[PDB]
């Protein structure tokens, strides 16, 4: 738990904040990132999100293209099982 | 056993990141606008006043408090904006009255202080509502109050602002009565001329000093002497140190200048028989594990982008120490019990849009704190609660009340902060100045009103596009800005940090690397008077 | 708060009075200016025995002497020099 | 000034008197039978109860409470022997349940973990009722509730004795709801799975952790689910900290394992803004001048023999000093002042029958200490009252009655422990069960019944031969003991210190060598709540 | 004013409707069945043991009661049906004690009297319960308690249920003496043989009276005081009224015979110098608009079938007047404002399923009632919880708990009445004996127990049906009902009215049209005590 490897397990992958269009998608399908590195821009209600990368693990896939309409607390990026 | 490891908050910003560059630079050169313009409030009245004044032997108002309070104690100035641009062509720097809390031969008092360079001492509308916000914060907390008194009476032209009403000049009487009553002590050193209701200071006071010839205390002036029986008379003769002292007995104290005073006025304050008692549990102080000045990083001065309000406590709590409280739910929201300089405080921050379950994790967690008797931190940045018809089914309303109803019932210690927009309710929810915070302050990035300036915007265009679509007579896109211009400029000018505290609104606008030394001492200052027990109305289920 | 304190003091070496503006730097150390030049102090006090000693840096130069304060005269013993300079007494 | 030298109490017993080294010997074997004993309580459920238990990633209870306490911390725990052989045919080791008083983050805490290896952890009715005494000693303490909650629900076989009573299952909410509006915090820490009203302690505390997949809540269970809805829904579904902290809200706290749960309990209870504070004067602790384990050869086994409670004064105070009060008077009962650990006690210890001038005596003696506002401790050996005449004509009774009135009245805290007899109403003079004692300690040699074996059996040996006798047909000798055989045989098996243990009737039994160190901690328990003024009935003059 | 036109509840029922006829039968049939039951427990021990308690010159217990009461006052007796049937194959009408309220000289006290003909007074483990309960009553309510002593002392068969614990017979004297402190008197009247615990009660009195022959009190009975010194004399002699009345000095006053010390009595309480004053306002009263027997028809004996509880409310609340609160929120639960004898009381009311509006219904109404002291009454109807996955996610359990914990910290006077079903977690809500309701009465229609009968054997159906299909030997249809039948039976005879009042669960068993006067009589009584502020713990939102 002080490790910080349990930050990581403390959520699977990250979620839409809120319901809002993807303005911009820095990850390709299979990319490596590592914590902090930004991977979708959101804007709602005229508010703009950054979601940034939880893990150091490379990016399996992508469930959201750029112009989409993104629903509250949906999957945004799948990450390699390690 | 208080060897755990715990985990702390924070993280390293990006520095090479061109957001954080963008942002430091920004808050940077708002920091800098506000240190250069203390510093011409710092001046008063300005050379020539400053040269006369000198010139009859008198301190400056500022170079009294230096060397009325503890050598080398911090002092806590409140409301150094006040009256900045708030009338059309006159310049009241700090509203010609210097107040703040500063140590006293060991003990908090707060100290109130007339500028007599800023016309005169003369009394504008916002100097009485400077001084009774000051003599608010001397009462809620159990601070002796003393009074540096050279003032020149009410300021004629706008006595209808000053005079009639409850809060105007005659509340500050009724204050210094009330204080007595308690047994919060009130000391008036009159080190210059009193005139009308200025007289009623020194005697209302419970022990009062006098200066051998700068002090004067007249109910009626020399000039109304004359005028109702035809006598002339010096000020010096009419009141003055001697008559007062030996003859009238008006005073209890003879200071032969202004520096004796202050030293008598020290002693004053060693004989006031008081001990501070603390009511919390205290632990060790530790520095926090991250720097102040990447604050200016990481919130910058755009209300638009947002950030995470952890990153700002993890800069200003006791060794970036932090338990959350119901860190998933109401994720909005941000609760939880930290330590400032070794005191216990219950932290709430904002963190995006309030919601449904946001506003019931705010209840539940003030309840928390009333029980336990741990004072309350309050950090706002605001943009509105969530519309939807959905949420309003159910009642986000009556959850947003709940909330509202929680704060302002509690009777803890609150201090709240303002790092970010303050709109609408959501103002009232997080302990707004409408619900007597201990004290107030906000960044120089901050901007409060109604409601945004771009939902005023927008709501008018909603309903002149309806004017004119449901009348007839079409109305252009040209014709929205025609609307929409004006509203965003007077909102925007309206909702600035100095607009909010020219008036007195706030307690004044802190540099963000001061936001931890500036909460220690105002928390310091909340703890000389003790807890009480909080009671709650109907919590509407 | 958005400011800096000056302090205004005056000490006196024989019979003539000195006045040193001391500005409270936010670091710890102090910016003292006597007429026209500016110097840089930072210090501390340490005991050795039963005699407390002033570690100081005056504009980078570093010295060390015993102090005693008694009465109304500042006493600072160095090797270079024993120096006593008077505080003012209030009327 | 303390440098007055002052006498000591005690004596060196005779170790090679026969008579010492009988009563070692069977005092010894006593405390070996009840270590053992413990021993195979200590292993709950089983071994294949235990591995179950950790394969499914679970602590054990007792080291869950190992990690709790603050390391090396003693834990004073209570009623290890609820349940000893109360049902037929069922072994419900402790009862299903661990409760004990120990230190968290240098706080005094009760907790209160059921043990999920005994029965699943199913409710018994000594279950409800071992938890029931917990939350009293709590209250009466104001010591803060941990509930380590891993349940299995009402034991339905036996649901009469369980659910419907003041004193059954629902009370266990009610003290949880009573504790928490006189800020006595609760404390729920949901380890494992709790169903129906297991659900309810979570949600009735103020403060609740949940572990990641081991912990569920849910109203009705799965199977009550299916069987009203018809839908299958797994545990971790339709409860779960998941579930709990993130949407229903029902959670406070997040924990991954057994281990972050405790690690999170701890922190939790450092944030309660609470600091112990003493109503008593203290002194120093010294250690008594005598060993503790002579105790065994001074007492014994045999309670038809006598020995001076003197002696056992001796060996539990600091320094074996005593201050005895009247002590030529109504010499069957000693009263004295002494300290332990540094706290100050009243000692109330038989040494004989009660009579009316020990009663007399007795009564003075509590006054004083509820005076002066110091602890009572009762030591409780007991063979009746005199009987006789010449004494009721002088109103033994009254007398005896004023000692029950003004112990019941008392207000100081009170600790009773039984190192002999309790018959009759000798029980209730000297503080028994019925009379609220803080705390209630039993030596492995006690016995306690409406009356000696010995009286009940003689009694009926009157009334019977009476019986034949005066009706005519003769009863002879023979018949006496297929009337006395029964009785005796009856009150010595409900009379044993593990039959009155078994059921809560006693806080535990201990060994005498432990004596000092229970009352110790027990003592420095009971001193976290203020201590009231006392009032009065009628004295009965 | 008061002269506005309201509403009124209740409908006329449908006389000559199937249903109305079958329901009214069947409760009729119970209710004379309760009527017979009662006539004969009032014959207590019988004619044999009624023609010698007379034959001593001694009044039959219930005579006494008669006369020590106010002339044509009512009496509320309680527990009528204590130990019915209870024990295998002894008869103890009554449990051989009656208790109730009744008025002496204007005061409201309560009354505990032996019934000497009963197992000639002897303490069954029922009897001390049943004196418990009414101690009890006595001093939540602050009612003078009166003891009729002619007892037997305790019954040897059956010690270990009597004498140890701390709800066994040594709390009769811990009350005694709590009740003396606060100023609730005691009087004691001793008109029999009192022996053992039993001279303890006149003891322990305020004042005492004794009867001049019939009279004894003694520590140590002749039989006794025979084996220990070989003595021979007799029970007035060791005894007696002149010995204590003279020498021991025991008695208070002296009384000829049964009439005389009851007369005495009334005197003794006619100079206790109290005055009811009330707490609540006071409106005219009003009889119900509707005839109480209707309730036969529209209530029955069938809980399957369901009926709207604002029918019964219609016919015992003043004029059949009703405030709805929340009325279409929550609709399965029914609260309002009332009058009964023109007090106000707040009522609660199950009308189907509890849910989670219901459940925030009334813990927002419960929270009216406390903040301006408003009596309480809950109306038990009950079928359980909802039960669905749906639910359990939006914290059913968390809703039900907010209930459960605002009932218990209320501190308004509170009555339960049991018209129906009475099962779960839903007993605790509706403020069931654990929750120490003021008074706790149910129908004869009524049924209790952790679950219904068919739950329990429907979900056995499914661990017997899962254990045999799981394992894999098929278990068929008739296997099943040798699982449910034996469950069902259990259930039945376990949850009737009579089995939980034999035991000391309920203060009686009432009829119907019974119903508003015992309820008027009962919060008359309860009215005797100041209505304290009320302290609510966290409401976990
Ligand atoms: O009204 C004109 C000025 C001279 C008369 C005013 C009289 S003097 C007595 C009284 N006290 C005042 O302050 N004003 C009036
Ligand atoms: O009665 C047999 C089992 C299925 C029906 C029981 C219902 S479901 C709704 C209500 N809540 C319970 O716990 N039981 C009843
Ligand atoms: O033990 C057998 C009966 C006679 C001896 C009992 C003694 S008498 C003194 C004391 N008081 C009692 O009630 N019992 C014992």
């Amino acid at each position: 738990y002080l490790s910080s490897v349990s930050s990581q397990e403390t959520q699977g992958g990250p979620l839409a904040p809120m319901t809002g269009t993807i303005e911009k998608v820095f990850v390709k399908a299979g990319d490596k990132v590592k914590a902090g590195d930004s991977l979708m821009v959101m804007i709602a209600m005229k508010m703009e999100h950054t979601i940034k990368s939880p893990k150091d693990g490379t990016v399996k896939k992508v469930f959201y293209r750029e112009g989409a309409q993104a629903n509250r607390h949906t999957p945004l990026v799948e990450f390699e099982e390690e | 056993y208080h060897g755990d490891s715990v985990a702390s908050l924070g993280t390293q910003p990006d520095l090479g990141s061109a957001l954080y560059q963008e942002n430091y630079k920004q808050m940077k050169a708002l920091v800098n606008q506000l240190h250069e313009r203390v510093e011409h409030i710092k001046l008063g009245g300005g050379e020539k006043a400053r040269a006369l004044h000198i010139s009859r032997g008198k301190l400056l108002p500022r170079e009294r408090i230096d060397n009325l309070i503890d050598p080398g104690s911090p002092f806590l100035e409140l409301s150094q904006f006040a009256g900045y641009q708030l009338y059309d062509n006159e310049e009241v720097p700090g509203g010609g009255i210097i107040t703040g809390i500063g140590r006293v031969s060991g003990v908090e008092c707060m100290i109130i202080a007339n500028d007599a360079t800023v016309k005169g001492g003369a009394y504008y509308p916002v100097t009485v509502k400077k001084q009774l916000r000051a003599q608010e914060i001397a009462m809620q907390n159990r601070l002796p109050c003393i009074y540096l008194v050279d003032s020149g009476g009410a300021y004629l032209p706008r006595q209808a602002d000053v005079f009639p009403d409850r809060d105007h000049f005659g509340r500050t009487f009724y204050n210094q009565a009330i204080m007595s009553s308690k047994n919060i002590a009130q000391i008036a050193v009159v080190m210059g001329s009193c005139t009308a209701g200025g007289a009623y200071v020194p005697a209302m006071a419970d022990e009062n000093i006098i200066v051998r010839k700068q002090g004067t205390i007249f109910l009626a002036g020399p000039p109304l002497v004359k005028a109702a029986t035809g006598e002339e008379v010096s000020a010096e003769d009419l009141g003055g140190a001697d008559l007062h002292c030996r003859k009238s007995g008006v005073s209890d104290h003879w200071a032969l200048d202004d520096h004796h005073a202050l030293h008598l006025t020290r002693k004053v304050v060693r004989n006031l028989n008081y001990q501070k008692k603390l009511d919390v549990t205290i632990e060790p102080s530790e520095e926090p594990l991250f720097p102040a000045d990447e604050l200016y990083g990481i919130v910058g001065a755009n209300l638009k982008r947002s950030f995470d309000v952890r990153e700002v406590i993890a800069r200003i709590v006791d060794g970036s120490r932090f338990t959350e409280f119901k860190a998933f739910y109401g994720d909005t929201l941000v609760t939880g019990f930290a330590r400032i300089f070794g005191y216990p405080v219950g932290i709430v921050g904002n963190n995006g849009v309030l919601f449904s379950e946001s506003a019931k994790k705010g209840t539940h967690f003030v309840q928390l704190c009333c029980q336990r008797n741990i004072p309350l931190l309050f950090l706002q940045n605001i943009t509105g609660f969530m519309v939807g018809r959905e949420y309003e089914a159910e009642g986000i309303a009556k959850d947003g009340a709940k909330m509202v109803a929680a704060v302002a019932c509690a009777q803890v210690p609150k201090i709240t902060l303002i790092i970010g927009g303050s709109y609408g309710a959501g103002n009232y929810g997080m302990c707004g100045r409408a619900y007597s915070p201990r004290f107030l302050y906000i960044w120089p990035n901050a901007r409060i009103s109604v409601m945004g300036g771009e939902q005023a915007a927008n709501v008018l265009a909603t309903i002149t596009k309806d004017q004119r679509a449901r009348e007839g007579k079409q109305f252009s896109s040209a014709d929205e800005a025609a609307l929409k211009e004006p509203i965003i400029k007077k909102f925007e000018e309206e909702g600035n940090p100095y607009y909010s505290s020219a008036r007195v609104w706030d307690d004044g606008i802190i540099d963000p690397a001061d936001t931890r030394l500036v909460l220690g001492l105002s928390f310091s200052a909340a703890l000389n008077a003790p807890i009480e027990k909080t009671d709650f109305g109907i919590f509407r289920m | 708060l958005n400011i800096s304190y000056t302090r205004n003091m005056t000490l006196k070496d024989g019979k003539n009075n000195v006045a040193i503006a001391v500005t409270y730097n936010h670091d710890g150390s102090y910016s003292m200016q006597i007429e026209d030049k500016t110097f840089q102090v930072l210090g501390n006090l340490y005991s050795e025995g039963d005699c407390t000693y002033l570690k100081c840096s005056v504009n980078g130069v570093a010295s060390k002497a015993k102090l005693i304060i008694l009465e109304n005269t500042i006493y600072l013993f160095s090797k270079e020099g024993s120096i006593e300079i008077d505080i003012p007494v209030p009327k």
